[PDB]
């Protein structure tokens, strides 16, 4: 794993082919402390993440890490807080602008591979450095159906069955295969994304803990689950 | 700190995934004079140990505190060159909203709008971070009482109770011990101060002068600065309070 | 309103230009040259509008004069002409067109004797004889006339001379000198002033 | 940012610009490049250095390039800069004869694009070209010519030289069996070949060469089929072994 | 911006960034490229890291135009950047000259892009190695087009992890007058020299090109030349 | 656009780019220029296989003046076309040719602009300028890096500058500026004092062209060189 | 390295602290302020019989009644030198009449810290000027003698040296100088001050001398009236 | 060592000393005082001279009818600086015929001088101003600091060994509002003096005073101009 001049200073190639700032943001991701979890089932898309709220000083509906880009498509941000903010407004943006162009609302997958293309140029360009945060993006596709779409401070994409990033990304990522080896209803899938959390992070979780964020087939509006909502989940869990 | 190149530029990540320059400028507001803002039940109040360097000064030079929109306040501790700067681009975002809207900026709005100028400071070999922490208030029947904060990082969260600067977390859990959610800014204004000289290190530092801010129904929306005959009031009870 | 002819012969080519530089109803100058030696062996007779003809042709005039400084050797009468037409052509859609007419005379050793035709527009044509002004009108008959390629280069001042007393016989203008030259095999050759006393 | 530039238009305590010298170096590990002048023509012989058994040979050359009616040239060192190069070379020869309505005089596209490589090592703070180039080609002034320039913008008319691997051994080669004013195609094509024999770790394959003649007052460029190399370097064989009897 | 080139000469002669981006395509996924008499095909290992990911979802086999097709080893995001601006370069040559662009031109335009990132400002090389087929002048192309910007035309090659194996497999395996069929089946084959697992129509993926324009080839497609082992 | 400040003051209050640029003059070939009464000779240092027209240090930039350098050939190249441009501009500007001190001060001004401007190394050449003015009167010049200039009776810039200037300095007398002839024997003996068909002289006389002599004609004083010792 | 606007901890710039320096190495020039006109001297320092002492020009005319002396990078000084001759004639156009010295010497100064690497203009200076200037001249306020270095510090002066043996040269002029001296007076001084501090012998080739006085136009003393002076 | 080079970069104890440095240039001029009485504004600098031969420099300029100001530091700073705020002056007049509130200058100056202190290649202001002026608001004091940030003043003074001009004016504070002309400037006379060594005092020659109030527009004193001022003074 050699060096040779400002190979980890800027997103400059070293030795070995690597480019070490990239390395580094993807380091960033993780400062943040939280783990979030995207599964897809049969006729909808889940997210959810964790939701720390120390103090009771801060106003708890102005932490988030869940955003609507579109009516159709949400997202869960993973990382560095203000860059994912920033990837936020820019995906807003980018989405809101491809309408005006095309006359038809941007698919997930142009919306990520968009997104990524743009974080692309940070690693080639030596000037600015990658962003520290990681997203995934949720949807209905019109003649595809549900739609997981994650991208990363490298630049790379790619559409999932389920997915992870954060803290126990590797862990959520090994819970989630697992259980996708081994039908997807709406239930099955909420029911799933929140035990990833809760069996990889060791926390029997309270209403206030979670944050989670669904499209349906029934309703492809991107919507964001109350506490009321997401108590109904985690009581019919613990039956179970 | 991690001396080793790494922490020399705002486009450079240390291998832990750090971005030293934003957390060097957060060290500028760590050793700043402690201003807090506190939402309750009708509106929001700013109060600020404004440190007095010379007795050679004006009362009221060096305001930290600012009027960034006729509904918006601005409370600043850190580079106070820096936090002017802000107030200016804070002031000419909430200036293009109503020229492209033709009404007063919503405060979230305002809040992330200039979030994100400061975010834009920390990419770059070419700029500087903003060695600054800022909080906004605002109060209208439609949004009710909102207050705001932002720090170098660029990061923008909705608080009931905010504190930035030296006594940070000494005047939080002050901050703490009020049930805000219920009070009025007249009563609140007396509380603010209190904290504020609780939190004040006589021995360290030198004399002080407090500012005192507010927005809310009792202002009908406006952001002014809390009249000499209340803030006399409210500085008695603070005095006698330490007693 | 200017008059430039030019004959060229086998092994030469003959110009001429009217002297007169003239200022509404007055005749300012009767000595006046509008031959502006590009070469060694190429000459571009210019005629057209109050400024443009002495901007121009001086800034053409330079430039092939850069080229012989640059290169250590000249422009064809070819290149030459070629050079003046991209820099003619060039201005003619910009904001500052030039409304010149000329002649450009030459002589090269390995294509012989040239003489180039081109109007403000700048088409540019290869002609035997060649014209410019009103005076064209009344002398490029005599010129079809009398003109013959072996042409000896006494008989063609013979034929300039029947084309200049046409001028003053039938053209309402008062152009009474004429500068001559005979570009050749030795360069440019200054030749007496045809004039009419 | 001052921490990560390069500073590549600089000058050395001794008055040398390194980026140029080290763009030297990469000229001496390409393929060797060959040019010698003749009464009757001149030609370019250059190594091929794309020799695998799966490669598929789709152009007519591999480091021969025509420029011009009248002009053609090959290249050392760094082929995609080369292709920069050479491109702009063709662009100079199309706004000479747009102008002009004659083609350009060979030092005159020589020295343009050597203004290019000299401005890489004055300003912009970019790296140089890492190419030196051989030109050959004819004009109305000077007949057939031989060019040679280099990454710091410098260039010269020569009789015979050499560029690339081996480029020192070969001019001292070229130096010793060079005749001013008395070769012909002919006999230079034979040196051509006896030079590259030594300068080289020899088949049709593994080089590459093409002449520039005068035929009917038009100019002839023509890169040498496989089976004429071929019978050139048969020929070399077999007087270097009619040398030892 | 920087306005100073990020590769520069060592000196020994050598621009160490290129070679440092030639590094980062000779530890990428392997992809072949073989030439057959009437058609191309290019081959890739499309191992994905867990069952989790949506093979369906992302391309490494793409296509510019309708008759020319891409494949790489290196860097998946420089990749799509090269994409982009080949397919847009393809077009402006069928805008002027209504004609599909020559494979050798595409190859031409898209490795002076290449080149670019080895001398503009503020820059580094892309660390990947392109594989470009094209079917025109009604015969086959196969170019490959690496960091520098440097462009070489192919009868058959390999690239990224085991490429040595490979291009020693395709040299002695197979020459000239082979079909396209045959060709797709030998790209396969020499994927499976360096195929650490069971390769499916799901893990690996070929593009053709023909008479008919260059298109990827369906799982269904690539399932029935695996079931010829 | 490259905004890097090149040339800047060290501690001592040194230029060090421009102290390098001369140390670039200081490697070039022996160049020569002696100012006569009605002449003005310009001289230089000298492979068999060189085609010697190509590789001529005396150029001309107009009718009237002309110059020699040492140093850096391809940024002289720069120097004396920019010069060349400059003459013919100045004769469109004003009308009269250019004298031999403004030719000299506009390549002093281009000169030192290098050295206080950003993303630009100095040039690495000195020059002497030779000619007549339209009076009539001889002028030699020199112009260095750093952009000074001064006007001489003779002086020698590149490898071997101070032993010539030593030389010139003891030998530059009025018996020497009294024959054409005997003003071009001065130059060449000072040249054969550094250099060993190794020598290109140039002579300017009054209304005349620029002459560059052949090397039959060099020979002939050559040898006359040798008779007088 | 470090960028040319970067700040030494005690207060100053190091490229501006580094352009004195130069300064130091540059010939020795003097001026006298006096009630008859301002005398501005310099030592050419010639290197070589064989260069042309004409050639050397240490003492401008900026316009008929203000002179410049300069020292440091010579070529430096002649870009200072046309701004002021340019700013005269820009100021003569514009409003008829003729600038003050001190008007002059603030215009030159005012391109001082005008240098700079990043955000600047696409012919933007890299580095400040090398030189020390002396502006000797006559206006409505009388004769007048300023300083200038490439801090864009101007001061008016009595007497003032600056080069190489500027140290010497002033302790010498402070000795000497007092407000009513004439200005035979004050040629004289600074020519035995110049001569006192020089490694070579003066000469009437050696050095410059010039005068500005109410009644007469900027003068550059002529080898015959050097030697009578000598 | 590391963090000394560039404004942009941000030490490990959240400092920038780029902007200290700038500051210590200050603190290297001449001393400078300024103090304001109910109806007047005063600046007074001791001017200091390279020898006796040269003159002192110019330590107060001109910047409308109603500010002037004495500067301390970079002297090329100090005329960039000045023509800013003379021109800004200028702007307002033209556009609303009405002088530019000084606290509004003031701001100005601190808006403009901080933009250098957060961009790369950039350096902060060698200079630091006291500001002299009368509006609506009466007369005024301002402080202006190569930092950026500015001070509005009751008395202040700048440079080198204007720490006893200091305590000067802390001292004597309180008579400063009701003094005359005639006292205010001699309040500001005497906080000068403190800072020369007690080997000197002050000179018709060495001494500088701007005047700016309720019915004066603001005047430079200098030499004789400077001594019906002087005629007072004479203890320490
Ligand atoms: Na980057």
């Amino acid at each position: 794993g050699s060096s040779a001049g400002f190979d980890r200073h800027i997103t400059i190639f070293s030795p070995e082919g690597r480019l070490y700032q990239v390395e580094y943001a993807f380091k960033a991701i993780n400062q943040g402390g939280l783990t979030s979890v995207a599964v897809r089932g049969k006729d909808c898309a889940v997210i959810v993440t964790q939701k720390k709220v120390p103090d009771k000083l801060l106003d708890s509906s102005t932490v988030t890490h869940l955003f609507k880009i579109t009516e159709n498509i949400g997202c869960v941000m993973t990382g560095m807080t203000a860059d994912s903010r920033s990837q936020v407004q820019r995906a807003r943006y980018e989405a809101a602008n491809w309408k005006y162009k095309y006359g038809y609302e941007i698919p997930v997958d142009m919306l990520c591979k968009r997104i990524a293309d743009i974080s692309q140029v940070y690693t080639q360009n030596a000037e600015m450095r990658p962003l520290g945060c990681c997203m995934i993006l949720i949807g209905i596709d019109e003649e595809q159906g549900p739609q997981v779409y994650k991208c990363d401070p490298a630049g790379y994409y790619c559409g999932f069955k389920a997915t992870a990033a954060g803290v126990k990304q590797t862990e959520s990522t090994s819970f989630l295969e697992k259980k996708v080896k081994k039908d997807w209803t709406f239930e099955q899938t909420v029911e799933t994304a929140i035990t990833c959390l809760s069996t990889v992070l060791s926390i029997d979780f309270k209403p206030s803990e979670i944050e989670v964020g669904v499209v349906t087939v029934e309703n492809p509006k991107f919507r964001i689950l109350t506490e009321a909502e997401i108590d109904a989940h985690l009581v019919a869990l613990a039956e179970r | 700190s991690i001396g080793t190149g790494y922490d020399l530029s705002a486009s450079t990540f240390s291998p832990d995934g750090r971005v030293f320059q934003v957390e060097y400028a957060m060290k500028a507001v760590e050793n700043s004079s402690t201003a807090i803002g506190i939402r309750c039940k009708d509106g929001v109040v700013f109060g600020v140990e404004k440190l007095v360097l010379s007795k050679l000064y004006e009362e009221g030079s060096n305001k930290r505190l600012f009027n960034v929109d006729r509904h918006v306040g601005m409370a600043v501790a850190g580079l106070l060159a820096d936090a002017r700067s802000l107030a200016d681009i804070a002031r000419e975002e909430a200036s293009n909203f109503r020229s492209n809207f033709g009404y007063n900026i919503p405060l979230k709005h305002l809040a992330d709008r200039v979030a994100m100028y400061v975010h834009a400071y920390t990419l770059y070999s070419a700029v500087r971070p903003f060695g600054c922490s800022f909080m906004l208030g605002s109060y209208s029947v439609n949004d009710g009482a909102q207050l705001y904060m932002i720090d170098p990082s660029g990061v923008s969260y909705g608080y009931w109770g905010c504190a930035i600067g030296k006594a940070r977390q000494a005047a939080k859990t002050e901050i703490e011990k009020l049930q805000m959610k219920e009070m009025t800014c007249r009563d609140i204004v007396k509380e603010v101060a209190k904290i504020i000289y609780i939190v004040h290190d006589e021995v360290k530092d030198k004399a002080f002068e407090l500012e005192l801010s507010w927005v809310g129904e009792l202002t009908n929306g406006r952001h002014e600065i809390v009249p000499k005959d209340i803030r006399e009031e409210a500085e008695k009870y603070a005095k006698e309070s330490l007693k | 309103m200017e008059y430039l002819i030019g004959i060229q012969g086998p092994d030469y080519v003959l110009v001429a230009s009217d002297r007169v530089a003239a200022s509404n109803i007055v005749q300012m100058k009767d000595d006046h040259d509008k031959m502006f030696k590009m070469s060694e062996k190429i000459l571009l007779l210019c005629v057209g509008e109050a400024g443009d003809t002495v901007q121009f042709a001086e800034y053409i005039q330079k430039n092939v004069q850069l080229y012989k400084m640059r290169n250590g050797y000249e422009l064809s009468p070819t290149a030459a002409a070629n050079f003046t037409r991209r820099n003619l052509a060039d201005c003619l859609r910009s904001r500052t067109p030039y409304h010149v007419n000329l002649l450009l005379a030459g002589y090269d050793e390995h294509e012989g004797p040239a003489l180039y035709y081109m109007d403000y527009l700048a088409a540019l044509a290869k002609a035997p004889f060649a014209a410019h002004g009103y005076g064209a009108f009344l002398t490029l008959s005599i010129l079809d006339r009398y003109y013959t390629p072996t042409i000896s280069r006494e008989r063609a001042v013979e034929l300039l001379r029947k084309c200049l007393e046409e001028l003053q016989k039938r053209f309402i203008l008062n152009l009474p000198t004429f500068s001559v030259r005979i570009i050749d095999k030795n360069g440019i050759h200054d030749l007496d002033n045809i004039s009419f006393p | 940012s001052r921490r990560y530039d390069s500073r590549t238009t600089i000058f050395s305590p001794e008055g040398r610009l390194y980026q140029v010298e080290y763009a030297m170096e990469a000229i001496g590990h390409a393929g060797t490049c060959l040019g010698i002048l003749a009464n009757d023509g001149v030609l370019l012989a250059a190594e091929r250095r794309n020799i695998h058994k799966l490669l598929d040979e789709v152009f007519f050359s591999e480091k021969i390039y025509k420029l011009n009616e009248d002009m053609a040239c090959s290249v050392a060192g760094i082929t995609s800069d080369a292709n920069v190069l050479t491109n702009e070379l063709r662009l100079i020869a199309q706004r000479y004869l747009l102008q002009y309505q004659e083609p350009i005089p060979c030092e005159q596209l020589v020295t343009a694009l050597c203004d290019i490589k000299q401005a890489y090592t004055q300003f912009g703070g970019k790296r140089p070209f890492g190419v030196s180039l051989l030109y050959i080609g004819w004009d109305k002034h000077y007949g057939f010519q031989l060019y040679q320039s280099d990454p710091s913008g410098n260039y010269g008319g020569w009789k015979a030289t050499c560029i690339g691997n081996n480029s020192a051994a070969a001019v001292s080669m070229l130096k010793q069996d060079y005749k001013e004013g008395e070769m012909t195609l002919k006999s230079a094509l034979a040196l051509a070949i006896k030079v590259l024999n030594k300068t080289m770790d020899l088949s049709a394959e593994k080089v590459e060469i093409a002449t520039l003649t005068r035929e009917n007052g038009k100019t002839v460029i023509r890169v040498l089929k496989q089976k004429e190399v071929e019978q050139l370097i048969k020929k070399h064989e077999e007087e270097e072994a009619k040398a030892e009897r | 911006g920087y306005s100073f080139s990020l590769t520069t000469f060592s000196p020994s002669g050598k621009l160490v960034q290129i070679e440092y981006a030639l590094a980062a395509v000779a530890g990428g996924a392997p992809s072949v490229g073989i030439k057959a008499a009437n058609g191309v095909v290019l081959a890739t290992e499309k191992k994905q890291k867990s069952i989790l990911y949506d093979e369906r979802s992302v391309h490494k086999v793409e296509p510019i135009t309708k008759h020319i097709g891409l494949v790489y080893s290196g860097m998946g995001p420089d990749y799509r950047v090269l994409v982009h601006r080949a397919r847009k370069l393809a077009q402006q040559y069928y805008l002027v000259y209504q004609e599909p662009i020559p494979t050798a031109q595409l190859v031409q335009r898209v490795a002076s892009v290449m080149q670019e990132y080895t001398q503009s400002g503020g820059v580094r090389p892309f660390g990947v190695s392109l594989l470009i087929c094209g079917w025109n002048e009604g015969r086959p192309y196969l170019f490959q087009s690496d960091p520098s910007g440097a462009y070489f035309a192919w009868k058959a090659t390999a690239m990224g992890k085991n490429y040595v194996n490979g291009k020693t497999f395709l040299e002695k395996r197979y020459n000239e007058d082979l079909e396209l069929e045959d060709a797709i089946h030998t790209a396969i084959l020499t994927l499976k020299e360096s195929f650490e697992g069971q390769m499916t129509e799901d893990n690996i993926e070929v593009g053709i090109c023909n008479e008919a324009g260059f298109r990827r080839l369906t799982p269904t497609e690539v399932k029935d030349y695996l079931a010829a082992i | 656009s490259y905004d890097r400040a090149i040339t800047v003051f060290s501690p001592d209050g040194h230029l060090f780019q421009v102290e390098y640029a001369q140390e670039a003059v200081k490697k070039g070939s022996t160049a020569v220029g002696v100012r006569g009464r009605d002449i003005v000779v310009l001289g230089v240092e000298k492979a068999k296989l060189q085609d010697e027209r190509t590789v001529r240090k005396i150029c001309a930039l107009d009718d009237n003046v002309c110059m020699a350098f040492a140093g850096l050939t391809a940024d002289a190249r720069i120097v004396i076309n920019r010069a060349r441009v400059e003459c013919q501009s100045h004769r469109l500007t004003v009308e009269d040719p250019v004298t031999v001190e403004y030719i000299t001060r506009y390549i002093a001004s281009l000169k030192q602009r290098y050295t206080q401007s950003n993303g630009r190394r100095p040039f690495g050449i000195s020059a002497l300028i030779v000619g007549f003015d339209f009076d009539g009167t001889p002028r030699l010049y020199q112009t260095d890096p750093s952009g000074t200039y001064h006007a001489w009776k003779a002086n020698a810039i590149g490898r071997g500058a101070k032993s010539v200037r030593e030389f010139l300095e003891k030998n530059y007398t009025d018996e020497a500026i009294e024959t054409d002839d005997l003003t071009i024997k001065l130059v060449i003996k000072a040249l054969l004092e550094v250099v060993q068909k190794n020598i290109e002289l140039a002579v300017m006389r009054r209304d005349q062209s620029l002459k560059i002599l052949n090397p039959e004609e060099i020979e002939k004083y050559v040898a006359e060189i040798e008779k007088e010792k | 390295d470090r960028g040319v606007n970067t700040f030494s901890p005690e207060g100053r710039l190091f490229q501006v602290e580094y352009a004195i320096e130069a300064i130091k190495l540059g010939s020795t020039a003097i001026g006298i302020q006096t009630s008859e006109g301002v005398c501005l001297a310099v030592e050419k320092r010639i290197t070589s019989p064989l260069m042309e002492p004409s050639s050397i020009e240490k003492i401008v005319e900026i316009d008929a009644h203000i002179g410049c002396a300069m020292s440091g990078l010579i070529a430096d000084a002649k870009t200072l030198i046309d701004k002021a001759r340019v700013e005269t004639q820009n100021h003569w156009f514009t409003y008829n009449e003729t600038m003050t010295v001190e008007s002059v010497t603030q215009a030159v100064s005012n391109l001082a810290l005008q240098f700079g690497e990043e955000d600047a203009d696409p012919g933007a200076m890299s580095r400040p000027f090398g030189v020390a200037l002396l502006f000797g001249g006559v206006d409505e306020k009388g004769p007048q003698l300023f300083h200038m270095d490439p801090s864009g510090t101007f001061v008016q002066c009595d007497a003032r040296a600056i080069g190489s043996a500027s140290e010497g040269a002033q302790s010498s002029l402070q000795e000497v100088y007092h407000k009513s001296m004439t200005l035979k007076e004050a040629i004289k001084s600074s020519l035995i001050i110049l001569k006192q501090v020089m490694e070579e012998k003066l000469n009437a080739t050696n050095i410059e001398l010039a005068t500005v006085q109410p009644g007469q136009n900027f003068h550059m003393f002529t080898k015959e009236e050097l030697e009578e002076v000598i | 060592n590391q963090y000394d080079n560039d404004v942009t970069v941000w030490s490990p104890q959240g400092r920038i000393h780029q902007i200290e440095y700038a500051m210590e240039a200050v603190k290297q001029g001449s001393a400078t005082v300024g103090l304001k009485s109910k109806t007047h504004a005063v600046l007074v600098a001791l001017k200091r001279a390279q020898s006796e031969l040269a003159a002192h420099q110019k330590k107060i300029l001109h910047v409308d009818n109603h500010i002037g100001i004495s500067i301390a530091g970079l002297t090329a700073d100090a005329r960039l600086l000045c023509n800013f705020m003379r021109q800004e002056c200028l702007d307002s007049r033209f556009v609303f015929d009405r002088p530019l509130p000084v606290s509004r200058l003031v701001s100005l100056i601190g808006s403009k001088t901080q933009i250098p202190t957060q961009r790369y290649g950039r350096r902060p202001y060698g200079v630091g101003l006291l500001i002299a002026g009368y509006d609506d608001m009466g007369p005024h004091i301002f402080q202006t600091c190569p930092s950026a940030n500015y001070f509005d003043c009751r008395a202040m003074s700048i440079g080198a060994r204007s720490q006893s001009a200091r305590t000067y004016l802390e001292r004597h504070m309180s008579e400063f509002m009701e003094c005359n002309l005639n006292e205010l400037v001699k309040h500001g006379l005497r906080a000068l003096r403190e800072t020369l060594p007690a080997e000197q005092d002050l000179t018709t020659k060495n001494v500088s005073i701007g005047i700016v109030g309720k019915d004066l527009e603001f005047t430079i004193y200098d030499d004789d101009d400077v001594s019906p001022f002087l005629e007072g003074l004479e203890e320490r």
